[PDB]
């Protein structure tokens, strides 16, 4: 059933799974009309499906282009979402589908199990995780590739970039959704933190920089200071 | 007027006939039900006094053959029997009401609630629903699993109304994903009323009987069904005018028979709310509505 911290391992088990974020499929700016009125602009948005045992983002891009002459977005979107996340699964091989998807969003569920009612056996399933993948927009490369799009696009992304090589997979979703959740409460704060160093880079192939193991340690560490800073600035503590 | 004759009341119990009810003492002289009304079905039910477990019963049409009742000792129920020898009936029958044997059906000659709740109940679609094609009426208790639910044990002893599932291939055409999970029209009036009952007035008969099998016998699975048959309309966006207008009867009579003190249990809060307040046909309902609002506005 539902995902949870009983049951977090089974996240890093041999099973394909895949988490689904619907966050950012329709992202609109609000803005007044020239009669002071209220409008809507929509802007691209993504589907962001995630196997957290490899790092596999597929980022399935969002035209504005989608939403045209179409009514009740905010409903449609969780139903684009499904449509593009079954039509994903049955574009790979038997043997790479998910036996699971996990949608950080409950509304997902009936879109997702109507659009895979062709999978019975692949479970849908809920989380009460509070993942903070809305913040995939604060990685660079990835706002960049969306905001540039011309028309529907998949992109492809490690997440963990060569982070495997050397962590478990268990250890590589902890640092992504602390990176995440720190970009999250505080982009700005949290961006100086990962750029501050010039010498340390960002690989051409590559979203997060080539930190050492050390490096990646004081980096945490100045994560964990920043959620919980902001968590006292945002509640006086 | 037809006749159902008890060879004996062996045992305390409470008789339903139809919507009326009565009580009998263990070995009272009871001798059956008269002045039954011809054209509609009924349904004879009973609850033991010694074990309020199991209100069973039977639905049958004094049209299709002599029928009587008789208590089995070994299997501890009020059995329904066809008599195949008319002369031998007509005098049983006869003899008891000359003795004054026999509770007279009661019916006031204004009140039209039987027929209003069976309005599109035939027995022939009953005895699908119910198989046990050997006799001509047919055996329902408040224990009896619903296809449906035997999907999700004992096959003979099912009843067999029709499946209806949102989520489920039948109900979603390809392609059409959100637009019939959101609109239930093309499974409605495709899939059900033209591919599987052929017109509305078989889908009100199964939704009918669904009703009174959950309130004469508190069967959860027929309740689940009646709910289901509702649901399915009131989430259907495009539905002829004679169907709304029909069932807003039915349900109006439907919520007006049933008891009080059971509303709790026969009644889904989300089906109930769904369908008067946020469905398409949330307008199109008016007595149902009315008398729901003033019975239960609780639920609501
Ligand atoms: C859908 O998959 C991915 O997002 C990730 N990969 C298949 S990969 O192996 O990391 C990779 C493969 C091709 C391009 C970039 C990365």
């Amino acid at each position: 059933g539902a995902m949870n911290s009983s049951n977090y391992a089974e996240l890093f088990n041999n099973d394909i799974k895949l988490f689904v974020d619907d966050t950012n499929v329709y992202r609109v700016t609000v803005h007044k009309t020239f009669e002071g009125n209220v409008a809507t602009k929509a802007i691209n948005g993504c589907i962001f499906t995630l196997n957290p045992k490899t790092g596999h983002l597929f980022l399935k891009i969002i035209h504005t282009s989608v939403w045209a002459g179409q009514k009740r977005l905010s409903q449609l979107a969780k139903w684009k979402t499904a449509e593009e996340v079954s039509a994903l699964v049955r574009s790979l091989p038997k043997e790479e589908q998910p036996k699971q998807i996990i949608v950080t969003r409950k509304a997902m569920l009936d879109p997702l199990e109507v659009h895979m009612l062709d999978f019975p056996n692949i479970a849908i399933r809920p989380t009460e995780l509070r993942l903070p993948f809305s913040a995939a927009m604060s990685i660079d490369k990835l706002s960049d590739v969306v905001m540039k799009a011309t028309e529907p696009q998949m992109v492809l992304f490690n997440i963990y970039d060569d982070w495997l090589d050397r962590i478990s997979s268990y250890t590589a979703f902890s640092r992504l959704t602390l990176l995440l959740r720190a970009l999250k409460t505080n982009e700005e704060s949290a961006k100086m933190i990962l750029l501050s160093d010039p010498t340390i880079t960002i690989k051409s192939y590559h979203l997060w920089p080539s930190f050492t193991d050390e490096q990646w340690i004081t980096i945490e560490s100045q994560m964990r200071d920043l959620i919980l800073t902001e968590y006292g600035r945002k509640y006086n503590v | 007027m037809n006749t159902v004759p008890f060879t004996s009341a062996p045992i305390e119990v409470t008789i339903g006939i139809d919507q009326y009810s009565f009580n009998v003492k263990e070995n009272q002289p009871f001798h059956g039900i008269k002045d039954i009304p011809i054209g509609h079905v009924h349904v004879i039910h009973f609850q033991h006094a010694d074990n309020s477990s199991m209100r069973y019963g039977y639905w049958f049409d004094c049209r299709m053959g002599n029928f009587y009742i008789q208590y089995d000792p070994k299997d501890g129920l009020y059995k329904m029997m066809e008599e195949r020898d008319g002369a031998k009936f007509e005098n049983i029958v006869h003899n008891f009401k000359e003795r004054q044997m026999m509770v007279s059906y009661p019916k006031i000659d204004e009140d039209d609630t039987w027929y209003n709740l069976t309005e599109f109940v035939q027995m022939d679609k009953i005895r699908k629903i119910v198989r046990k094609d050997e006799n001509q009426f047919s055996y329902v208790d408040s224990s009896m699993t619903t296809v449906q639910e035997n999907e999700l044990s004992d096959p003979a002893h099912s009843l067999n109304y029709t499946v209806i599932n949102f989520k489920s291939r039948e109900a979603i055409r390809p392609g059409h994903e959100m637009e019939d999970f959101l609109d239930k029209s093309y499974y409605l009036n495709t899939v059900m009323l033209q591919g599987i009952f052929k017109n509305s007035s078989n889908y009100f008969g199964e939704l009918q009987f669904a009703f009174l099998n959950a309130m004469f016998f508190g069967n959860y699975g027929s309740s689940l069904q009646w709910h289901a048959m509702i649901e399915l309309i009131c989430s259907s966006a495009t539905v002829p005018k004679h169907m709304l207008d029909k069932l807003d009867e039915i349900l109006y009579y439907q919520i007006k028979t049933l008891p009080e003190q059971y509303s709790d249990i026969l009644l889904n809060e989300r089906v109930w709310n769904i369908c008067l307040y946020s469905s398409f046909q949330k307008n199109s309902l008016h007595n149902t509505e009315k008398i729901m609002e003033n019975k239960y506005p609780e639920l609501l």
